[PDB]
DNA sequence: AGAGTAAAGTTTAAATACTTATAT
DNA sequence: TATAAGTATTTAAACTTTACTCT
């Protein structure tokens, strides 16, 4: 019943963990990535920034990676590709084809109307609202497990879902609760 | 070993609570509530991961918010052994977990108006006009998302000008514990959206 | 005094891995 | 030990702080 005709979402960041299935000597790898930063002291992996797909990659000696910054699973598949490429190009052999897992997505969106957060926080379950520390209401959804930040302007940020289909389930739940009275 | 490690850690936490309440001159009922929350956090295993200093400082702030004692987080941070960032994380964390909801923790702007106005030596005429401006800003939808203390500071500032008992943006900022820029940002916004006329500054 | 500003900091989630403090 | 949290990376929302400049 709650008119949701104005609610919309935009993907903003996709995070995936990748298993290349092959040990790696991070010092020998530092070259394969121009724009790179390494300090085992602070962080155990290589911080690499691809230019084509505008993604950041984290490479670990264990052969596993993290790809963040992506706007599509496609951009991630491509990033895992360029890297796998450059790897064989220095003597690396893979026991299997790369295993890619989307671990988290972040969406921004708009509900299309404004809210008085003090009133919303009075009845919205599973929420926090602490304007002395952060401006939005923090709404925690058990399933699909995610978090939605709701601002007075009606804009929202949804994090933790593993797909847009799931994020929309989270938003639909929020919309339904915002409708009780 | 006639006292468990739990007992010794609780004694240390209670000494820290005693040090904070003496320093902030907090009433017995507040200190007692902070101690009760702390023991609940312990019972639920909420200390694992953060410092006892962090958690006790958050329990004192949570106790002030539950009992409507208008202290600012910064007063606590000033004497706590940890930073605002860390006390803020422990505080949101134990509030979430002890079921301290936004409703239970809510403290009306009016209570801060009186507290800050006391420290500023402002009259009941000013308090009244400020409470009046805050009520109007709330009706117009300008309050959500903003630091509540920031709004109180700016409404006191505006009202002190309007009632002839002027205080400086820096003065109100210092007692509300936000920056002058914040007071300034809320001041401008309140003045033009509520069409408020001001003598000078 | 105070107008004003740009950039940085604050929050949410996740996987990687390597450290440090502590519960039991 | 098995637990958590911190270190690093991304990303939007919108708010405050920082660090000044210019009146």
């Amino acid at each position: 019943m709650v008119d949701m005709s104005k609610v919309k979402l935009r993907i903003e960041n996709i995070v995936a963990s990748v298993d290349l299935f092959a040990q790696l000597d991070l010092e020998k790898v530092l070259d394969l990535c121009p724009n790179s930063k390494y300090n085992p002291e602070e962080f155990p992996g290589i911080i690499c920034h691809l230019d084509d797909p505008k993604v950041a990659l984290l490479i670990f000696s264990s052969g596993k990676l993290v790809v963040t910054g992506a706007k599509s699973v496609q951009d991630i598949e491509r990033a895992v590709a360029k890297l796998a490429q450059k790897l064989k190009s220095i003597g690396v052999k893979f026991k299997r084809a790369p295993q890619i897992d989307v671990q988290n997505m972040v969406f921004s969106g708009d509900i299309g109307r404004e809210f008085n957060l003090d009133v919303v926080a009075l009845t919205l379950p599973n929420c926090e609202y602490e304007p002395e520390q952060f401006p939005g209401v923090i709404y925690r959804v058990k399933e699909p497990k995610s978090v939605i930040l709701l601002f007075s302007s009606g804009k929202i940020v949804c994090s933790g879902a593993k797909s847009e289909a799931d994020a929309w389930e989270a938003v639909r739940k929020l919309l339904r609760e915002l409708d009780k009275y | 070993m006639v006292s468990d490690a739990a007992e010794r850690n609780l004694a240390f936490a209670l000494s820290e609570l005693d040090r904070i309440t003496a320093q902030l001159k907090l009433p017995r009922h507040v200190e007692e509530e902070a101690a009760r929350l702390y023991r609940e956090a312990v019972r639920k295993g909420l200390i694992r991961g953060r410092s006892i200093e962090s958690v006790m400082a958050a329990c004192v702030y949570a106790a002030c918010r539950l009992l409507k004692v208008p202290r600012t987080l910064d007063e606590i941070a000033d004497i706590a052994r940890v930073d605002k960032k860390e006390i803020g994380r422990s505080y949101r964390f134990i509030a979430r977990n002890l079921n301290l909801t936004p409703k239970k923790l809510f403290v009306k702007p009016t209570d801060y108006v009186n507290k800050f106005a006391d420290e500023l030596g402002l009259s009941e005429k000013v308090r009244r006009r400020a409470i009046e401006i805050l009520d109007e800003a709330y009706k117009r939808g300008l309050t959500s998302g903003k630091s509540p203390a920031g709004l109180v500071a700016a409404a006191l500032y505006i009202a002190s000008l309007l009632e002839g008992e002027k205080r400086t943006q820096r003065e109100v900022a210092e007692v509300a514990r936000v920056t002058e820029v914040t007071v300034r940002n809320r001041y401008k916004e309140l003045v033009e959206k509520l069409k408020i006329k001001v003598p000078i500054a």
